[PDB]
């Protein structure tokens, strides 16, 4: 019913797109695309 | 300049130096004014798509309202119950305050980034 | 409403307004129609797209001669 | 024919004001 | 009162009027043909089809009546260059009068259903109320629009009774009146096949006559009938205008694309022509042709009509116009009245050159001329200090053959380069700009207007269908929803099924 | 032969005129520069 | 009560994304379109058509993404998956492009279906279908512009390619060669997005500024009551104050709301007009009087004259390798430069 | 009482899944050298 | 005569035929079990 | 080829194990709809 | 005369500007 | 109101929802991982690899230029790189 | 500048000739009341 409190299940699906944005903007300045 | 092709100068012009269309502020612009003529259809096509009948047919419905009548002209909920079975429910406004700040904020806001 | 010898005649062609045949009548035989005429639209549609092509029909000017 | 050229709006204003003029005058009288 | 945009309501229960209208209509649309002929006819020049045919001279009209068989003045010209024909009643003057005289006629038919509208005839014989039987209407007209689709195919385009229609080779260029046969194969459907287009109106007027008897005979079905209100003649409006913007959709691509019933001496080349040098290819091919059996390039290339020429030069593109640049191509580039000849371009070491041909896409394109390879080696040069490839650097020298400068060669370089800045356009004509005072800049053809007002059209038509098709299903809130629609209709769960209120929960 | 029922009145208000007449002002406005080219 | 009623009641059913008819025209072809999209920009060169990287996994980023448009030589082929130019190879399909014309036909009868879907759920609701009539102004630009305008030109490689960067070189490519900026229909266009805008933040605002008391708090959201039946700002206070701003002011909300329709819809479909001519490169690109003056005059300039140089470095500087199929090879001496630049 | 699998259930699965798989297959990419 | 476009037309004319009688065979059964009360 | 169950194998195991921790409350769906 | 044509049209816009203020339909309530 | 669907706030809240879902979002993304690791991808879609974009002395694109020969174009670019 | 000679009548009739519409209406609307 409600065992996960909501709020925590917003907060750790914050940061997972946190990461994975993060993680996309690392690789425009590594490997393909960084113009190096 | 303050002229027809002269604001067409200063757009190339801008682009050449600026690369103003690659620039996260202008693409905001766009969605602002966008969005803005989008959502004036939208709100104008749905208030209009549930005016209530207070009219025949040989009358523009327009006369279905007088300036100053305290009851609205038109159903909201058959509007948002319209809308939400559109896209989905809870995609729709059915609080009038809240949809005419959305109208309110969405080109205002988009303007100021563009500007 | 005036009468008249042209209008004596036609008469009968102005007469059945609202005659229906009942329940669904000819509407599976008109949807057969209908999917063989796509289907024939899609083949002039894609001989003169060059998409299908078929021997002896060279989709070209050069078809005058 | 080498004719004037403002010979053609100086024609058809001639017809169109005065005959708009009218009909107007015309359409109002029978309105009421 | 009703609103300026309604005006024309007051005819939908009233089927005297909405004849007398659409005579009304029929009467105008047929005078204008007339009255475009008697301009035509007036304005057009016929002593030269070969450089100055009717769509280089702005002729809208004149190439469907060429199209049909009507090839001939009263004044003795045909459109062919025959000169001392006599056409007969049926001429471009007989037909324009023709129209005038019907809409003439119309009109007074209009007058007489506008004054007599309430004939009995439009009265349900039950109830008294005016009504129209759609459905057998349907029947009749369609089974008319097939007997004559039918005898249009099996007998003017046959000339088994008519004059055929107008056929051309595939460079347009011996182009007349023929008898045209069936073609009942696969290439039938060929669009660019006139055989063709005589079975498709021979097989669909038959089709026609069919269906059109089955639609008198049989009743439409009850579920079809109150799906599509055809109680209500705006139904019929709606899918009329569906059907109206498809067949304009048709004609807009088939005149932009070509095929058999667009051919290129009534309405000018297609842009497709000069993307694929369609036209240079067959040049090329004769002169090779020519040359194999031993002319010399003065010879082979003299061999070259002038006609063919013509066809492969940027100012006949239909793509090269512009949307406010008004009337005929010839107020544009001029009145042709020549062949120049053929511009071969040569560098100081003899090697042969060519420029290269500018592309639809550009209002302007710069010189560059190579070699067959494609290898660059001349061109104008825009700066000038670092210049490689000048026309002074490179010696580039140009001789024409065929054509008014046959065998003459020129070595100054800015006459040279000033032939160079027209080969980009294709082959070099001389044409006359005094007599229409040309501005010298590219007009569109009418196969161009004549596709640019369709498919506009269209593009409106398919607001036409959506508006009267919304009207007619929409009938019942036309004029606003129902002001005792209660909240539970329109609020989720109540009904099973959304709008059904025998489906309550 | 009564007259015919189907005919009604026809209304622009004031407003409309204003309307429409701004509408064609700012089109020849626009245009013209076209026209005369 | 046959199987086509009983498959009625199913489609209709109130569940929380409604279905109905439309729905299967609606629903694969909008996945379609946008699947094939995500996965050209995820995975598809444009290598073979364009010469251009255009995916995420050749290391482009969401601007410079895109799933390009098919190279010139293939025409309007329809680039079927099965038809005679990939022959039913997946691989050479989508190096061939045949993932643009998927997403063009696909997307174009999902517009069909959501149409429709309007016109379905109106009907079912018991609303005016205005919505529906609104929404032909989108389709009327996605026609014009993604199927009306290349079909005019030489192949589908001119149609706009579907992504951010490639739309932007869209649009730069229609001032150097159309001179679109000067089209008095795409003007209208602009004035009817600008008149929407304007009209939308303009109308929620006055509404927001105008509202009753009806409640007590500080947020006056909560103060609104969806089935109440007055009105919940004043328009006699709304049309004061923009009769006194601005001289003249709405009075009938029904116009109004007609109006906010009216004006971004008929923008639209006149900036579609303008694209139809655009396909047969019937420009509004000169004005024939200022031309004449300017060959015969070289002191006489315009912003008009100043803007055609630029058309002019557009296209000369941009063509070779945006038409990489034309092998144009300008030298640097026919390049066209300002001073020093 | 609820049903687990409904059309909003294939609604929703038919665009999370290849997102996620979507989403792997990118972030992957982001280490890839030339 | 039978050239490899037209193979590819009834192969492509196929698989749509498959595709929109699998839905609609879908459809149906779906509507069948799960039908509404009235 | 061998990447592809390398690449199907997640999906599979995702699959099965959301079918076994599923299955009895799917059982009750489609029963009470006879 | 386009000279004279375009001050026209522009003048005719500010002159209905004046009719449209100074002489609406004067908005009455209920 | 409601159409009878369970609320999502009561699913994503649920043990049982995560239960199934920490095991099938991470078993997606790894797949979706392996597609690009493996270099399948490249493969599937005919996406040039860093390193076959050119032939190793050359810069011209192989520009597919003939409409029906179009397959057999890029198969002989492909060749030109074996 | 050298215009199109005909921009004037076409310019005039397009102005005159909806606008005077418009007032045939609305003249005639104001005497029914
Ligand atoms: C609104 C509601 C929305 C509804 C949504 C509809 C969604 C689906 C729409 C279907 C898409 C249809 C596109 C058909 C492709 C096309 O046209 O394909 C084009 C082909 C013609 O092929 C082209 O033909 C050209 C000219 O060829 C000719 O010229 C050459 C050189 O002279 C050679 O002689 C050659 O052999 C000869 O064929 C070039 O060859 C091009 O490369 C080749 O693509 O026509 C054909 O398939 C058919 C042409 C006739 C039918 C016309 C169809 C109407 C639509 C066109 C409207 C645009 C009108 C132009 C206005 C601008
Ligand atoms: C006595 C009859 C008659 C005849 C013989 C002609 C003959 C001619 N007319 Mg005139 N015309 C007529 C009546 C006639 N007209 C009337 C009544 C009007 C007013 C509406 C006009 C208005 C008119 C105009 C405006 C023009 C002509 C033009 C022409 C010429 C070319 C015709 C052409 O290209 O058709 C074109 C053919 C078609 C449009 C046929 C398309 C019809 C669609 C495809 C049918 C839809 C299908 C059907 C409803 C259902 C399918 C049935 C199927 C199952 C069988 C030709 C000299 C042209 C010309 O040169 O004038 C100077 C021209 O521009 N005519
Ligand atoms: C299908 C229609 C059609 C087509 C394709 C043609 C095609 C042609 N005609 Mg013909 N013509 C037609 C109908 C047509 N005509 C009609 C109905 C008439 C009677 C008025 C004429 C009278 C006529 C004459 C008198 C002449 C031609 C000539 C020509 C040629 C040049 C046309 C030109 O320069 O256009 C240029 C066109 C434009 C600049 C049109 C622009 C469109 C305007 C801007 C529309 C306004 C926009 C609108 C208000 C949008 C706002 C709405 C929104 C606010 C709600 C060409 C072959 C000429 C020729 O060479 O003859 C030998 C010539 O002298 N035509
Ligand atoms: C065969 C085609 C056809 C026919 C018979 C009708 C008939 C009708 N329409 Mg429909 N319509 C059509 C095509 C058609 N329409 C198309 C293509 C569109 C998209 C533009 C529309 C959009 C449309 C709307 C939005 C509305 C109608 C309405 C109506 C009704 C009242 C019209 C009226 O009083 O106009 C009066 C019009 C005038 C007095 C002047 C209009 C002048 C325009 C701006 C330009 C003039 C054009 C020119 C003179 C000649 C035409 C050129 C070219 C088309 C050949 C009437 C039943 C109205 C309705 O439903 O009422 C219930 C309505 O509101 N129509
Ligand atoms: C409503 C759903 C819908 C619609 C409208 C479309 C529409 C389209 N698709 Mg898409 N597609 C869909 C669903 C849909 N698709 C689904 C669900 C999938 C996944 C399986 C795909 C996968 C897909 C691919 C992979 C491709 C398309 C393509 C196309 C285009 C060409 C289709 C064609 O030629 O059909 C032709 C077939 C028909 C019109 C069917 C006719 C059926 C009639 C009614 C009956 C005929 C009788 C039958 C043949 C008898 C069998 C004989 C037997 C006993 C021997 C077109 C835009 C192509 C494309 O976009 O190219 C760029 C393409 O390559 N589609
Ligand atoms: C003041 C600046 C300004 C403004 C306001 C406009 C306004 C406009 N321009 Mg112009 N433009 C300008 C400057 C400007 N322009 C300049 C300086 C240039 C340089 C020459 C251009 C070049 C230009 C071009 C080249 C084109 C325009 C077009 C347009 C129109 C776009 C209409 C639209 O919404 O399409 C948006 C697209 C649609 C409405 C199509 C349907 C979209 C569907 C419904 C989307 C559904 C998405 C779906 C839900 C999934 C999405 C998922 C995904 C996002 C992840 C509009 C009238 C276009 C036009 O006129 O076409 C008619 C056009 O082609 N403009
Ligand atoms: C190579 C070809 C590839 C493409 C081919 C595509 C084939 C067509 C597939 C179409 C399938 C879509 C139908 C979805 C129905 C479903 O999943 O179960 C829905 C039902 C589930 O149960 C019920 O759900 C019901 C609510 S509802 O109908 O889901 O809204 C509820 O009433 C009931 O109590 C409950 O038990
Ligand atoms: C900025 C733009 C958005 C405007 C803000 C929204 C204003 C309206 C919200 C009012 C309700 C407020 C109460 C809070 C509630 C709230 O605002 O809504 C959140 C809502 C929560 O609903 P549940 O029933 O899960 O929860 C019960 C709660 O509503 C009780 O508070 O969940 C969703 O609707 C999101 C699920 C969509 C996920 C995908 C669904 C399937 C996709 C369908 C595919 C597209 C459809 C096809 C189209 C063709
Ligand atoms: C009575 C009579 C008669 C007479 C008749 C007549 C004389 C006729 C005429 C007629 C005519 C003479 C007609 C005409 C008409 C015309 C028209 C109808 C036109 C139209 C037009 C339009 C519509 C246009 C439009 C436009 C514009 C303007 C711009 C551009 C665009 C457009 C195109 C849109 C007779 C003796 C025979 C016989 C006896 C009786
Ligand atoms: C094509 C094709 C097909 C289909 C396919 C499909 C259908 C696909 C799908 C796919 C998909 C379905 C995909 C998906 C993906 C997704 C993604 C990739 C997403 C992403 C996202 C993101 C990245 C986000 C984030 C963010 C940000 C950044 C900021 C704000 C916030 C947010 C959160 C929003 C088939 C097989 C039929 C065959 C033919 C071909
Ligand atoms: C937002 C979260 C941070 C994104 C990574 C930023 C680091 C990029 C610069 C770098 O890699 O050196
Ligand atoms: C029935 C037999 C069909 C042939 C009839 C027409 C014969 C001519 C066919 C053709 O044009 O090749
Ligand atoms: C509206 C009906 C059409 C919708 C479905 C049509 C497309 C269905 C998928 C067809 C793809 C399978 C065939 C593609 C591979 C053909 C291989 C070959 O050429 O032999
Ligand atoms: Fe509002």
């Amino acid at each position: 019913g409600g065992r996960i409190p909501l709020w925590i299940v917003a907060t750790v699906a914050g940061m997972g797109v946190i990461v994975i944005v993060g993680l996309f903007f690392y690789g425009a300045y590594a490997g393909l695309g960084s113009s190096l | 300049p303050l002229g027809i092709s002269g604001t067409f100068n200063f757009m190339i012009v801008f682009q050449a130096e600026h690369n103003i269309l690659m620039h996260p502020f202008h693409q905001l612009g766009v969605a602002g004014v966008f969005g803005g003529a989008l959502f004036c259809a939208m709100h104008g096509s749905l208030v209009t798509s549930s005016l209530i009948r207070e009219t025949t047919e040989t009358e523009s419905a327009n006369y279905g309202y007088k300036f100053g009548q305290e009851e609205e002209t038109y159903n909201i909920v058959a509007a948002h119950g319209y809308f939400g079975r559109l896209i989905f429910q809870y995609a729709s406004f059915n609080n009038s305050r809240s949809l005419h700040f959305f109208l309110a904020a969405w080109p205002v806001v988009g303007v100021w980034f563009t500007a | 409403a005036r009468r008249t010898w042209l209008g004596d005649i036609l008469r009968p062609l102005n007469s059945e307004y609202g005659k229906v045949a009942p329940g669904w009548g000819t509407t599976p035989l008109m949807a057969v129609f209908m999917g063989l005429f796509l289907v024939f639209l899609l083949i002039i549609l894609e001989i003169y797209n060059s998409t299908l092509i078929l021997d002896g029909v060279n989709v070209s000017w050069k078809a005058l001669g | 024919m080498e004719v004037n050229q403002l010979g053609l709006i100086a024609t058809a204003l001639f017809v169109l004001v005065p005959s708009v003029f009218l009909i107007i005058l015309y359409v109002q009288t029978e309105s009421q | 009162g009703l609103p300026w945009y309604r005006v024309h309501t007051v005819l939908i229960n009233d089927p005297g009027r909405l004849i007398a209208a659409h005579l009304m209509h029929t009467a105008l649309v047929a005078g204008w043909a007339g009255s475009m002929a008697l301009y035509e006819l007036a304005t057009f020049d016929p002593s030269d089809p070969v450089l100055n045919p009717m769509w280089r001279q702005g002729m809208f009209v004149l190439p469907f009546m060429a199209r049909l068989g009507v090839t001939g003045s009263w004044s003795g010209w045909s459109i062919t260059g025959e000169t001392g024909i006599d056409p007969g009643f049926w001429s471009f003057e007989g037909v324009a009068l023709a129209h005038i005289v019907l809409s003439g006629l119309l009109f007074l038919a209009a007058c007489w259903h506008w004054v007599y509208w309430d004939l009995e005839l439009f009265r349900d014989p039950r109830t008294g109320e005016p009504a129209l039987d759609l459905p057998k209407m349907f029947g009749i007209h369609l089974f008319l629009a097939g007997l004559l689709c039918f005898g249009f195919g099996a007998f003017h385009l046959t000339g088994l009774f008519g004059p055929g229609m107008w056929v051309s080779d595939p460079y347009g260029l011996t182009g007349s009146v023929q008898p045209v046969a069936p073609e009942w194969g696969p290439d039938g459907f060929n669009p660019y096949n006139p055989g063709g287009v005589v079975a498709h109106h021979i097989a669909a007027g038959i089709v026609g006559i069919i269906a059109g008897l089955f639609h008198i005979l049989v009743r439409p079905p009850q579920r079809l009938y109150k799906a599509l209100r055809m109680g209500n003649i705006e139904t019929v409006l709606s899918s009329s205008i569906a059907a109206v913007f498809f067949a304009a959709f048709v004609v807009a691509g088939t005149m932009w694309y070509g095929s058999a019933t667009t051919p290129i001496e009534l309405f000018g080349p297609t842009r497709y022509q000069w993307d694929s040098s369609y036209f240079q290819q067959e040049i090329n091919r004769r002169v090779q042709a020519s040359l194999a059996s031993g002319a010399t390039l003065e010879e082979a290339w003299s061999a070259i009509p002038e006609k063919l020429a013509f066809y492969d030069y940027i100012g006949n593109n239909p793509a090269k116009g512009g949307l406010f640049r008004t009337g005929p191509m010839n107020k544009g580039d001029g009145i042709a009245q020549a062949w120049k000849g053929h511009a071969v371009f040569r560098n100081k070491e003899g090697e042969e050159l060519f420029v290269r041909r500018m592309p639809a896409f550009f209002e302007s394109f710069p010189v560059i001329l190579t070699d067959k390879n494609g290898v660059v080696k001349a061109d104008i040069p825009f700066r000038r200090a670092e210049s490689k490839y000048s026309f002074e650097q490179q010696g580039v020298t140009v001789s024409f053959y065929g054509g008014e400068l046959n065998g003459q060669t020129f070595t100054d370089p800015p006459t040279v380069k000033s032939y160079a800045r027209k080969a980009i356009f294709g082959e070099i004509f001389e044409f006359d700009t005094e007599t229409l005072n040309s501005d010298g800049i590219f007009r569109t053809s009418p196969r161009g207007w004549f596709t640019f007002a369709h498919a506009v059209f269209a593009l409106l038509f398919f607001f036409g269908h959506i508006w009267h098709g919304a009207r007619t299903l929409f009938r019942d809130v036309f004029s606003g929803i129902d002001p005792e629609l209660s909240p539970e209709q329109v609020e989720w769960g109540f009904y099973q099924k959304v709008g059904d209120v025998t489906t309550r929960r | 032969m009564e007259p015919n029922p189907n005919r009604q009145p026809v209304e622009l208000n004031r407003t409309s005129l204003y309307l429409g007449l701004l509408l064609i002002l700012v089109l020849a406005l626009l245009f013209s520069s076209y026209f005369f080219n | 009560r046959g199987w086509f009623d009983i498959l009625d009641d199913w489609l209709k059913r109130d569940r929380f994304v409604f279905v109905g008819w439309s729905g299967i025209l609606l629903f694969p072809c909008a996945y379609l379109a946008l699947g094939g999209w995500l996965t050209g920009t995820t995975f598809v060169t444009s290598w073979y058509t364009h010469g251009l990287a255009s995916s995420y996994l050749e290391g482009c980023n969401f601007l410079t993404v895109a799933v390009s448009t098919p190279a010139n030589s293939m025409g309007h082929s329809l680039l079927l998956l099965w038809g005679p130019e990939a022959q039913g190879d997946f691989t050479r399909w989508c190096q061939l492009g045949g993932l643009w014309t998927f997403i063009a036909l696909h997307g174009a009868f999902g517009l069909i279906g959501f149409m429709l879907r309007q016109f379905e759920i109106a009907r079912l609701v018991g609303v005016r279908p205005y919505n529906a009539i609104a929404f032909s102004a989108p389709i009327a630009v996605f026609v014009s512009v993604f199927l009306i305008y290349p079909l005019g030109q030489s192949s589908w490689f001119f149609a706009p390619s579907f992504g951010v960067a490639a739309i932007f070189r869209f649009l730069l490519f229609f001032q150097g060669f159309h001179n679109w900026t000067l089209n008095p229909f795409h003007m209208m266009g602009v004035a009817g997005v600008l008149g929407g805008a304007l009209l939308c933040a303009i109308h929620g605002a006055t509404v927001e500024n105008t509202l009753f008391q009806d409640g007590e708090g500080a947020s006056t959201f909560r103060a609104f009551n969806p089935t109440q039946a007055e009105e919940t700002y004043s328009m006699v206070t709304a049309n004061r104050f923009w009769s006194q701003i601005f001289g003249i002011a709405f009075s009938n909300k029904r116009w109004l709301h007609f109006f906010m329709l009216f004006v971004p819809v008929t923008g639209l479909w006149m900036s579609a007009i303008g694209v139809v001519g655009l396909a047969l490169n019937l420009r509004s690109y000169d004005f024939i009087s200022q031309e004449i003056r300017a060959a015969e005059d070289p002191e006489f300039e315009t912003f008009y004259t100043k803007n055609l140089l630029l058309n002019e470095g557009i296209r000369a500087w941009m063509a070779p390798q945006d038409q990489p199929h034309e092998n144009f090879v300008f030298p640097e001496e026919v390049l066209p430069r300002g001073n020093a630049l | 009482s609820y049903p687990i699998f409904t059309v909003r259930w294939v609604a929703v699965h038919t665009l999370a899944v290849p997102t996620i798989f979507f989403l792997g297959a990118i972030a992957a990419m982001q280490f890839i050298q030339r | 005569t039978i050239t490899p476009s037209l193979k590819g037309f009834f192969i492509g004319l196929l698989s749509g035929a498959v595709v929109l009688g699998l839905t609609f065979a879908v459809l149906i059964a779906i509507s069948q079990i799960d039908k509404v009360q009235r | 080829d061998w990447r592809v169950l390398v690449v199907l194998l997640p999906v599979l195991l995702a699959a099965g194990w959301a079918v076994r921790n599923i299955l009895p409350y799917a059982v009750k769906q489609v029963q009470k709809l006879l | 005369m386009e000279t004279i044509t375009y001050v026209f049209i522009f003048a005719c816009i500010i002159a209905l500007f004046f009719f449209a203020i100074f002489f609406r339909e004067p908005p009455r309530i209920t | 109101g409601t159409t009878g669907e369970r609320p999502f706030s009561d699913i994503i809240t649920s043990v049982r929802y995560w239960v199934i879902h920490s095991i099938t979002i991470p078993a997606l993304f790894i797949a979706g991982w392996l597609f690009v690791s493996t270099g399948l991808a490249y493969d599937v879609f005919g996406t040039p690899r860093p390193d076959s974009y050119y032939a190793q002395e050359q810069r011209s694109i192989p520009l597919v230029t003939d409409r029906f020969e179009a397959k057999q174009q890029v198969e002989t670019f492909l060749e030109q790189l074996k």
